[PDB]
C-alpha cells in the first residue's frame, strides 16, 4: 500500500527476439601482484 | 609568496594537492592547468559558496552528499548541468526561467516529487530530450492534455491510475516508441476500445493475466482465443481459458448459460 | 622443515632389528616432497 512495493518485477528478455533483448554470457578475470611466489603462470617453449 | 586569508577551503584543498601526487612543492601554480578536472570526485564534498562561479565555467556536473545545503543560489545561474542528485526531502519549488537554454541534459532522477500541480508549458520545448529515463516516480499528479503536443517522451510511470477515458492515439501514431511495455497490468477496469489499433503488436502479455469475466463483454474474445489457442504462449503449456483465469471464484466457464 | 615460504619433507627407510635404542650407522634423508605454501607455523602436532 502507501510507501510499500514489490521487489519482484520483470521486464522480459526472449533469445527469439530481437539481438538488442537477448541474453549475453560474460566472463570476468583479475590480474593482480602478491608477496608470494607464482604458481599460475602460463607454458613455457622447448626448442630441439 | 604566501597570502593569508584566500581559500577558505581546507580539505579541499589538501585533498587536491594530496591524491595528485605531485612530483614536488617547487613548481608553479595557474588556473588552467588546475581547472582540467570538470567532474569533481571528492566523497561527501560539501562546497557551498559558488558565488561568483563565472569566471569557472568549464564544470558541468557536480556532486553533492551535503543535505544540509538548501541554497536556492546552486540553480540560479548553473544551467549547464546534465546529471541530477540532491537529496533535498523539503523541496516545494522549482526555481523558473533555467529552461531557457537546458538542451544538453541527458538523464535525471527525480525522486520524492511532492508536486501536487504542475505547470503549463513546462516541457513544451524539450523536443529534444530523445530518451528519458524516470523510475519509481511519485508524480501522482495526472498531467493535463501533454501528448496530443509532445510525441516525444519516451518512459513514464503511469502505476495506480483510474482513467476511464484513455488518450486518443496515445500508442497508434507515436511510432518513436519500439519499446512498449505491458507486463502483469493489473488495470482491472480496462477503457473500452484497447484491443482494436494494436494490429502492430509485437511483445505480448497475456499469461497470468487476471482479466475480467463479464458476460457477455469478453466473451466473444475469449471464443476467439479458444478457436486459435495455438498461437498463444504461456510458462506452462495447458489450455487456453485456464491462462485467461476468472477472478476470484476460478471454477470452470462452462457452467453457466449466459442467458440472451 | 618450513623455510623461506616452502615446506620440505625428507625421509628413509631403514630395516635393523633393534628394541629401545637408536641404530647406528650413518643413512642420509632423500627429499621426498617440496610444498608452496608459505605461511607462519610455530607449533606441530600428531594423528596418534
Amino acid at each position: 500500500g502507501f510507501n510499500c512495493y514489490f521487489p519482484l518485477q520483470s521486464y522480459g528478455f526472449q533469445p527469439t527476439n530481437g539481438v538488442g533483448y537477448q541474453p549475453y554470457r560474460v566472463v570476468v578475470l583479475s590480474f593482480e601482484l602478491l608477496h608470494a611466489p607464482a604458481t599460475v603462470c602460463g607454458p613455457k617453449k622447448s626448442t630441439n | 609568496t604566501p597570502i593569508k586569508q584566500i581559500f577558505p577551503d581546507d580539505a579541499f584543498a589538501e585533498t587536491i594537492k594530496a591524491n595528485l601526487k605531485k612530483k614536488s612543492v617547487t613548481d608553479a601554480v595557474t588556473q588552467n592547468e588546475l581547472n582540467s578536472i570538470d567532474q569533481i570526485y571528492a566523497p561527501d564534498s560539501d562546497i557551498k559558496s559558488v558565488q561568483g562561479i563565472q569566471y569557472l565555467p568549464n564544470v558541468r556536473s557536480l556532486k553533492l552528499r551535503s543535505n544540509k545545503l538548501h541554497d536556492i543560489s546552486a540553480l540560479k545561474e548553473l544551467t549547464n548541468l546534465t546529471f541530477l542528485f540532491l537529496n533535498l526531502n523539503q523541496l516545494q519549488s522549482l526555481p523558473n526561467g533555467v529552461f531557457d537554454k537546458l538542451t544538453n541534459l541527458k538523464e535525471l532522477v527525480l525522486v520524492e516529487n511532492q508536486l501536487q500541480s504542475l505547470p503549463d508549458g513546462v516541457f513544451d520545448k524539450l523536443t529534444n530530450l530523445t530518451l528519458l529515463h524516470l523510475m519509481v516516480n511519485q508524480l501522482q499528479s495526472l498531467p493535463k492534455g501533454v501528448f496530443d503536443k509532445l510525441t516525444n517522451l519516451t518512459e513514464l510511470d503511469l502505476s495506480y491510475n483510474q482513467l476511464q477515458s484513455l488518450p486518443e492515439g496515445v500508442f497508434d501514431k507515436l511510432t518513436q516508441l519500439k519499446d512498449l511495455r505491458l507486463y502483469q497490468n493489473q488495470l482491472k477496469s480496462v477503457p473500452d476500445g484497447v484491443f482494436d489499433r494494436l494490429t502492430s503488436l509485437q511483445y505480448i502479455w497475456l499469461h497470468d493475466n487476471p482479466w475480467d469475466c463479464t458476460c457477455p463483454g469478453i466473451r466473444y474474445l475469449s471464443e476467439w482465443i479458444n478457436k486459435h489457442s495455438g498461437v498463444v504462449r504461456s510458462f506452462i503449456p495447458l489450455w487456453a481459458p485456464d491462462s485467461a483465469k476468472c477472478s476470484g471464484s476460478g471454477k470452470p466457464v462452462r457452467s453457466i448459460i449466459c442467458p440472451t | 622443515k618450513n623455510i623461506d615460504g616452502y615446506f620440505k619433507i625428507y625421509s628413509k627407510h631403514t630395516p635393523i632389528n633393534l628394541v629401545r635404542d637408536l641404530p647406528q650407522g650413518f643413512s642420509a634423508l632423500e627429499p621426498l616432497v617440496d610444498l608452496p605454501i608459505g605461511i607462519n607455523i610455530t607449533r606441530f602436532q600428531t594423528l596418534l
